[PDB]
């Protein structure tokens, strides 16, 4: 949970990049597709049978802002991931029943987003410090489990 | 795999071509940074940014890759000397397929753009996945 | 599997023999206390201790897995139902397979003192683990 | 990791039968045979290369001892395993590179050597706080990579 200037530098001049209103839907929608077991989770989310039918449902785009949104406070909380993913970790894991293995999934599902997006701009090391961080918010998700 | 498993690999990993030590060496280096535990299946490689090791070795990795390809049909057959490596010989941990599996498909989206749609990424997890099933076998 | 690891597991579960239904359910039973989070694929059924509906459901794993071993080379067409079931229908999380494995090994354990060496643990680990890609598939 | 009084001595009453001298080289020796990858970190103890080899090995047998001491230890302080395992975390996951899911996976193994041992008397429940205890003690051994 501690990145050094190099990995900070690497997050935040990426990060003000992300569109913000699609990337989260993105990384939702080819979680959906790449992970079909995930989908379970999702039933309220309607017709998730092929991935166009997922990548253009309104509701895995609404949904994935918010999550995304999670992911930027998160960025702006580095020192206090736990705290400030408390509240969403007693919902996954105590509510949803999310297994955290999952989390680490989307983590990754982001980074090839990140990847997909922004080409040679997202080198070896700004993945190594994107992949901090997102362990960073699947450990916080997950500590309900601990 | 399907047969659009197969035929959603073999367009997007047709694109890499003679590029395929750069892409290899890139997924080798963005698992090293990004899993420092892979390095210590490493230790008699340099792993410095640019080091020729890498560098050939991130082409075998890759070629090896072309030739499942070409089997996907009979995978256990067209790796079965690197299972026997890995799997008996070298021991290589499960969870590090995951990982350079997942720095694999990070190439592929960061240098196919166009080719890495979310069908094609999973059929191309799913094939990931299969060549590591069978090396961990 | 190895044909050493199909040799082990034939030898296991044959010493296993009329008693796999009452394992089935222990395992069962031991999964949903261990890890609570299993019991949400299962709405309908009484999951307290002593419960009948995770007895005979138990004996229908218990059944399933049987023939698995009797059609050791063959599992994919041996469980061909339960792939479909698991995967598209109740799309369980494949963590929860290892769980259960976990579960079924320990209840092994429990009651195979004699059978459950070493070798025939990692034979038996592999075999669940062949069950659990085929039901993911 | 917290016990309720009912799982506490449920835990340490079999805890108190079990041979310190053997189960914890038991343990170790289940996992370098069933998950010969973790092999890899003990190349200093010798003949690894069958399963007698393992289960017989005098350095496999006197480091389980080192192992099952660590979890012993953890049992006297479950609710701040941190306590236990912050050096011996620091040792696996900053100087020995171990990934922490053979953290998880040796927690395992322990479980099916109690069961293996104790037979009917490693009851459901008892399984229950023990897979507790064997997950807070690989969640305490992996927190220098969180
Ligand atoms: C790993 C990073 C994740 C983050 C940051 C995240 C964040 C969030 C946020 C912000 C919400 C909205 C909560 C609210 O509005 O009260 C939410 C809800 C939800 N999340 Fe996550 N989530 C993550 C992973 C996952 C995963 C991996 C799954 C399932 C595979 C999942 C399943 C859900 C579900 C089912 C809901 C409720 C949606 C609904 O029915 O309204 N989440 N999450
Ligand atoms: C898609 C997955 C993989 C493929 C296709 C693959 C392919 C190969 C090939 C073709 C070789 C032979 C090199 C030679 O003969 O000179 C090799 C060697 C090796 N592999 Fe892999 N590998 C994979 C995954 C891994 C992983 C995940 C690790 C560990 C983190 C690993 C560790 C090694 C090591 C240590 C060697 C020996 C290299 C040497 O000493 O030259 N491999 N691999
Ligand atoms: C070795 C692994 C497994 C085997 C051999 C197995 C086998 C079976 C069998 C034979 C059935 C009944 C099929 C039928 O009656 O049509 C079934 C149903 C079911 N299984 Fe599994 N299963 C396994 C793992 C799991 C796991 C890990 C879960 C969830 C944690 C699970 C959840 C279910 C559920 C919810 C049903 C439907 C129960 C009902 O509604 O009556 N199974 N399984
Ligand atoms: C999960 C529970 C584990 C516990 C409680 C545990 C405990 C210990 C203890 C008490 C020591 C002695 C440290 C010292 O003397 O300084 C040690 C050392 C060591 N552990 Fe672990 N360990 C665990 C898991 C693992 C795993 C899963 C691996 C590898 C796959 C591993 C590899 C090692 C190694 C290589 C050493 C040093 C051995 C040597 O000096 O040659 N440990 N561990």
């Amino acid at each position: 949970v501690h990145l050094t200037p190099e990995e900070k530098s690497a997050v935040t001049a990426l990060w003000g990049k992300v569109n913000v209103d699609e990337v989260g839907g993105e990384a939702l929608g080819r979680l959906l597709v790449v992970y079909p077991w995930t989908q379970r989770f999702f039933e309220s989310f309607g017709d998730l049978s092929t991935p166009d039918a997922v990548m253009g449902n309104p509701k895995v785009k609404a949904h994935g802002k918010k999550v995304l949104g999670a992911f930027s406070d998160g960025l702006a909380h580095l020192d206090n991931l736990k705290g400030t993913f408390a509240t969403l970790s007693e919902l996954h894991c105590d509510k949803l029943h999310v297994d955290p293995e999952n989390f680490r999934l989307l983590g990754n599902v982001l980074v090839c987003v990140l990847a997909h997006h922004f080409g040679k701009e997202f080198t070896p090391p700004v993945q190594a410090a994107y992949q901090k961080v997102v362990a960073g918010v699947a450990n916080a998700l997950a500590h309900k489990y601990h | 795999l399907s047969p659009a498993d197969k035929t959603n690999v073999k367009a997007a990993w047709g694109k890499v071509g003679a590029h395929a030590g750069e892409y290899g060496a890139e997924a080798l280096e963005r698992m090293f940074l990004s899993f420092p535990t892979t390095k210590t299946y490493f230790p008699h490689f340099d792993l410095s940014h640019g080091s020729a090791q890498v560098k050939g070795h991130g082409k075998k990795v890759a070629d090896a890759l072309t030739n499942a390809v070409a089997h996907v049909d009979d995978m256990p057959n067209a790796l079965s000397a690197l299972s026997d490596l890995h799997a008996h010989k070298l021991r290589v941990d499960p969870v590090n397929f995951k990982l350079l599996s997942h720095c694999l498909l990070v190439t592929l989206a960061a240098h196919l753009p166009a080719e890495f749609t979310p069908a094609v990424h999973a059929s191309l997890d799913k094939f990931l996945a299969s060549v590591s099933t069978v090396l961990t076998s």
